[PDB]
């Protein structure tokens, strides 16, 4: 779907979950 | 264990 | 999930629970990839060493869930299966090579705040993100330790491991259709999938477009969260041509 992977309660509201930053910091 | 689910899903 | 934490509400809206009709019990995890298609591990449906060979009418999928055991009225949705498709070269005899299956739903599920599909990777997202040290996220309702069960969905973030280290950790023959993830003994941190997490997703959030992609499927491990061991995941991109063939044909 064109909307895949964008969570209604997170990405679609520009809210981050409590640990997604740990993933981003590993993408070096 | 698991709460019974509605019977409609089991028919 | 061993050494994880409770998921936030709506944190993994592609999470699917594979549920046995009779007796009523959790069978596996799975993931929602469209309004009609659910992705899981082949061994969740077919594993002759354990006398497992499910048919469509044996099973339900439960979508939108958070609590493991509760019927989450007005939130979760329960779907019947139209058809199961197992990879034709799934190797249940030796090493779970190509441990992938699709389930088509009888009717489309309505998306909501709690129900939403994950993306499948393209070649470039897979090449960029499937690198040693890069972390993904595993979710499930499986056991909390090897030797017990969670109230709500559990989540753990784990680094992808260098292929030689994966190979050197086990006597099982590893293939290009698998990758492994987990911390090394010297890294201090812990975490793993466990029994009951089978078939659930290993996801990564692309830093290029801020979307979640399913890179792996919980496949196999020797124990759960053992030092020097790693969990093994079906390499979704490597098998995507089969996924696309099935969805295009059926
Ligand atoms: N122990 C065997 C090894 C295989 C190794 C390949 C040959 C068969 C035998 C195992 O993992 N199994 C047996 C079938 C189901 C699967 C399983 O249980 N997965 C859940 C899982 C998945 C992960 Cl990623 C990590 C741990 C676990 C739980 O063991
Ligand atoms: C699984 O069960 C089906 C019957 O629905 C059968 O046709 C098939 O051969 C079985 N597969 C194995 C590996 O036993
Ligand atoms: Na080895
Ligand atoms: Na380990």
């Amino acid at each position: 779907e064109a909307d895949c992977g964008l969570r209604p309660l997170f990405e679609k509201k520009s809210l981050e979950d409590k640990t997604e930053r740990e993933l981003l910091e590993s993408y070096i | 264990d698991f709460e019974e689910i509605p019977e409609e899903y089991l028919q | 999930i061993v050494e994880g934490s409770d998921a936030e509400i709506g944190m993994s809206p592609w999470q699917v629970m594979l549920f046995r009709k009779s007796p009523q019990e959790l069978l596996c995890g799975a993931s929602l990839i469209s309004d009609r298609w659910v992705l899981t591990a082949a061994h969740c449906l077919l594993y002759p060493p354990w006398d497992k060979n499910f048919t469509e009418n044996d099973l339900l999928v439960r979508i939108g869930k958070h609590s493991r055991t509760r019927y989450e009225r007005n939130i979760e949705k329960i779907s019947m299966l139209e058809k199961i498709y197992i990879h034709p070269r799934y190797n249940w005899r030796e090493n779970l090579d190509r441990d992938i299956a699709l389930m088509k739903l009888k009717k489309p599920v309505a998306f909501s705040d709690y129900i939403h599909p994950v993306c499948l990777p393209d070649r470039e997202t897979a090449a960029s993100l499937l690198q040693a040290g890069y972390k993904g996220r595993v979710t499930g309702w499986g056991n909390l330790k090897e030797t017990g069960q969670p109230s709500v969905l559990q989540v753990v973030n784990l680094p992808i491991v260098e292929r030689p280290v994966c190979k050197d950790s086990t006597r099982i023959r590893i293939t290009d259709n698998m990758f492994c993830a987990g911390y090394k003994p010297d890294e201090g941190k812990r975490g793993d999938a466990c029994e009951g997490d089978s078939g659930g997703p290993f996801v990564m959030k692309s830093p290029f477009n801020n979307r979640w992609y399913q890179m792996g499927i919980v496949s196999w491990g020797e124990g759960c969260d053992r030092d020097g061991k790693y969990g093994f995941y079906t390499h979704v991109f490597r098998l995507k041509k089969w996924i696309q063939k099935v969805i295009d044909q059926f």
